[PDB]
């Protein structure tokens, strides 16, 4: 990650600029949020069905 | 530290623009803390600040000048320069390159240094005329008191001034150039003087290098008796 | 980052009485603003693109105050005594110290004329204001005119404003505003003042260096010596992992935000001991 | 000129002279800073004082500055000859613009200075000029103090009025004086009379030079 | 003056115009003999009505003077109508166009 202020602030007549902007911010966030808690819950399994296949093999 | 030369005197039409460089040497006129100056003075009268102009070329001008001035920089030739439009002979005089060690300019703390030799502009209807150089030399029935005396006669010419040298500049003692007349006939004649010892007259070339800057009139003299 | 307490960026930036912050700062990292400030614009109007310039001063990397116009000797045919009981100091009228409210000087307002050559190597922050008061009356009686006009240009921007007097509702016990206006003035660039009536004249302009890209935030969280690379409105966080459920809007190297409440993967066996 | 200076003010050798500038509410009146500059016989000016009372280097104790209100002060103590110059005083006018100003100049005189006789040297028409057809005789006046002199031409031994050309007395760098005389003939004036001469007089005293044509 | 313009192209038609705004009262008058000028430019889209504002500015590239560049994109069979008693940089050339997909420019000194 890069430096950056994800805050951005405007008027009462910017309501459209302020919606498109929450509208980026929670994108990413879903985006984030679901790939980030599936990713983990994959690899894991993976993990785990890793040190099983090592146990197996040494036997 | 730095060293300032305005361009060359000359003549100017009435109702014309008037056009002077200064040039900048031992520091670059890229420097935030100077505000290069254009001061003049009528001859015989007072000195006048007319501008004073940043390397950028944001500058502030005298008020009774702001819409005939401008003045303008060229960080690259390391000069800075002044235009004037509408001249009047009010416009005649001795135009000087100056600059100022600016911090708050509305502070009004500063001064100007490293002020320039000045430069004659002339503002006339008039021609630009060269000078006729006359040897004016010591006679062959003359006999010597102690030294001697012998010069070069610029005639005729416009406008001022001319430099008068000697040996292209190798004569420097006794040498005596002296103001120029007014022939009401609107030209100038003006004659310098070089003071030698009898002995070194047969016995030394001596050549008067005149120059008249406004005409680009380069002429060499051989004086000899 | 730059604390402004009670203040808000116009109170700080305009020079509103109530702000100062003694010896001020040079340079900083992000802005320091309360959720809502009590000290803004004393005098009541509108704040030119004022969204944009919170945005341009979030991060500073060189910032030097300097008196653009020097109000002990700028206006000599001008009184620069103006004062207002909506910008009170302690239990005194007062005024914003970066600006100067010009008013007429026995009997009339001359034509003003001031310009600035940028000799900073810096962009300035150039600040000003237009009177625009309740009755024509009023007008007449501060700027000795009905066609009053300010006129303010550079290479970059050129606005001429009437000032427009009408019937408002008061704010700060006042019916009259000063509406605020800015320019960044490039390195080298002249702007120029010339005026008849109702200017609010520069006192103190900001020679200064625009940093990378920063934010404002707004926390009553205390001020801390610790070193960070991420910071959130409730405290700085530790950068090093790659996600954080902490805060959405943050100012640094940030973990990405995630709603998760636990994010652990399994490095070792299942712990199976019995 | 926004500021005002004194257009002259004289001193004995070893007195102190005080040159005034005396300003308005827009300039000094208004804080600005006060300069000076000398300026000597047909040279650019140069700053003798800057910032009120600081000396540049080369500037002696004897030169100083002051200040007081809307008006500023060069004092000069113990005058020396060499001090003979113009004084310019330099400040700042904030009434539009925000303009660099200056005063009207003061012509310093210091006095008892030695009263110094011409050096008179006269040419006649060049062998290159007789043959160009003109003729000019040129008459050379030099390191004279006071600068007043009467210059009176002569053909033969009669007075001459038409052709004369005499220059108004000019300041040297040494604070004497220098002017010039030239007499306009056509080569058959200079070979018809005898013997042209230059006759010029400084403080009663006179002092002529001859030329003829061999 | 007053010039209209029926858009007979079926295409767009963008249509550019100035207003110059002097540095002094007596160039004003000088080139449009009046004090009080207006330039109006409307169509069914478009409404401006634009004065001169005189002001001593910074040269730029030897100018006081500026003219600010004004455009439209006037829609097929609709008219523009220009209306003015000085200061008008009047249009002299206008496009047809069709605006096509969605690109924008790149700023390089590559070869084509
Ligand atoms: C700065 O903010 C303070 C705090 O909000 C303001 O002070 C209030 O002023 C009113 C005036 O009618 C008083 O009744 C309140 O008691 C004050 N509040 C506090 C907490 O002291 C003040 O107006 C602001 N000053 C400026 C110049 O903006
Ligand atoms: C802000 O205002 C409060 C009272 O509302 C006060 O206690 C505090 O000291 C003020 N100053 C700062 C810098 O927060
Ligand atoms: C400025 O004010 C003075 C009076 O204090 C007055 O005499 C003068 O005319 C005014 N105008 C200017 C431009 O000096
Ligand atoms: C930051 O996080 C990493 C990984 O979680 C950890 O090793 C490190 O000690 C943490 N440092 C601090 C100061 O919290």
């Amino acid at each position: 990650t890069q430096f950056t202020a994800v805050g951005k602030e405007f008027n009462k007549l910017e309501r459209r600029m302020e919606n498109l902007n929450k509208k980026v911010d929670d994108g990413f966030i879903d985006i984030w949020t679901y790939n980030a808690e599936l990713l983990v819950l994959l690899e894991n399994e993976r993990t785990l069905d890793f040190h099983d296949s090592n146990v197996k093999n040494l036997y | 530290q730095v060293q300032l030369q305005e361009s060359g005197p000359g003549l100017v039409k009435t109702s014309e623009t008037l056009s002077l460089t200064c040039t900048v040497s031992g520091g670059s006129i890229k420097n935030k803390d100077f505000f290069w100056a254009w001061i003049r003075q009528p001859p015989g009268k007072a000195l006048e600040w007319i501008g004073s102009v940043f390397y950028s070329g944001g500058a502030y001008y005298n008020w009774s000048l702001r819409n005939r001035v401008t003045m303008s920089a060229d960080t690259s030739k390391n000069q800075f320069s002044l235009k004037m439009t509408s001249v009047t002979a009010s416009d005649t005089s001795f135009y000087y390159c100056a600059t100022s060690y600016v911090d708050n300019w509305h502070a009004g703390l500063h001064w100007f240094d490293s002020w320039g030799r000045g430069t004659l502009v002339t503002v006339s209807g008039a021609s630009t005329k060269g000078p006729s150089v006359f040897p004016l030399a010591p006679s062959s029935k003359s006999t010597s008191g102690g030294t001697v005396a012998l010069g070069c006669l610029v005639k005729d010419y416009f406008p001022e001034p001319v430099t008068v040298s000697w040996n292209s500049g190798a004569l420097t003692s006794g040498v005596h150039t002296f103001p120029a007349v007014l022939q009401s006939s609107g030209l100038y004649s003006l004659s310098s003087v070089v003071t030698v010892p009898s002995s070194s007259l047969g016995t030394q070339t001596y050549i008067c290098n005149v120059n008249h800057k406004p005409s680009n009139t380069k002429v060499d003299k051989r004086v000899e008796p | 980052p730059l604390q402004l307490g009670n203040c808000s960026v116009a109170g700080w930036i305009l020079g509103n009485p109530e702000c100062e912050l003694l010896i001020s700062r040079e340079s900083w990292s992000y802005i320091v603003e309360k959720p809502n400030p009590e000290n803004g614009t004393c005098y009541p109007g509108h704040f030119a693109d004022y969204e944009e310039l919170r945005e341009q001063l979030s991060s500073v990397s060189s910032f030097e105050r300097f008196e653009i116009f020097p109000k002990e000797s700028s206006w000599p045919n001008h009184t620069t005594t103006g004062v207002s009981a909506s910008c009170s100091h302690n239990g005194e009228s007062s005024f914003y110290k970066n600006l100067l409210w010009l008013t007429g000087k026995n009997g009339l307002y001359p034509n003003l004329s001031k310009s600035y050559a940028n000799n900073k190597e810096k962009e300035v922050l150039v600040l000003w204001g237009v009177h625009h008061p309740p009755n024509i009356g009023d007008q007449r009686a501060l700027y000795h005119t009905e066609n009053a006009y300010v006129s303010v240009v550079s290479s970059h921007y050129s606005r001429k404003f009437t000032p427009e007097i009408a019937k408002r509702p008061k704010v700060r016990d006042r019916e009259g505003r000063i509406n605020y206006y800015w320019t960044l003035l490039e390195p080298g660039d002249t702007i120029i003042f010339e005026a008849n009536g109702n200017l609010i004249a520069p006192r103190y302009a900001f020679a200064l260096s625009r940093g990378f890209g920063s934010g404002i935030i707004n926390s009553n969280a205390p001020m801390d010596e610790c070193d960070a690379k991420c910071q959130t409105p409730q405290g700085a966080i530790n950068s090093s992992l790659p996600f954080q459920n902490v805060h959405p809007v943050t100012i640094g190297e940030c973990p990405k935000y995630v709603r998760s409440a636990k994010l652990r993967m399994v490095t070792g066996l299942r712990n199976i001991p019995s | 000129s926004v500021l005002t200076q004194p257009p002259s003010v004289s001193g004995a050798p070893g007195q102190r002279v005080s040159i005034s500038c005396t300003g308005t509410h827009s300039n000094i009146g208004a804080g600005f800073d006060v300069h000076w500059y000398q300026q000597l016989p047909g040279t650019a000016p140069k700053l003798l004082i800057y910032a009120n009372n600081n000396r540049p280097s080369g500037v002696p104790d004897r030169f100083s500055g002051s200040k007081s209100g809307s008006s500023a002060s060069l004092a000069i103590t113990g005058l020396q000859a060499e001090d003979e110059a113009d004084y310019y005083c330099q400040s700042f006018d904030s009434i539009l613009s925000g303009d660099l100003v200056f005063g009207g100049g003061t012509k310093l005189t210091v006095l008892g200075q030695p009263k110094g006789a011409p050096s008179v040297t006269l040419f006649p028409p060049s062998s290159e000029e007789l043959q160009a057809n003109k003729a000019t005789l040129v008459c050379l006046i030099s390191d004279f103090y006071p600068g007043a002199v009467t210059v009176a031409w002569k053909a033969d031994s009669s007075p001459v009025k038409a052709g004369v050309e005499t220059t108004t007395p000019s300041k040297q760098s040494n604070n004497k004086y220098a002017a010039s005389s030239y007499l306009s003939l056509t080569p058959e004036q200079w070979k018809s009379h005898r013997s042209y001469s230059c006759q010029v007089t400084h403080e009663g005293s006179t002092v002529e030079k001859t030329v003829a044509p061999t």
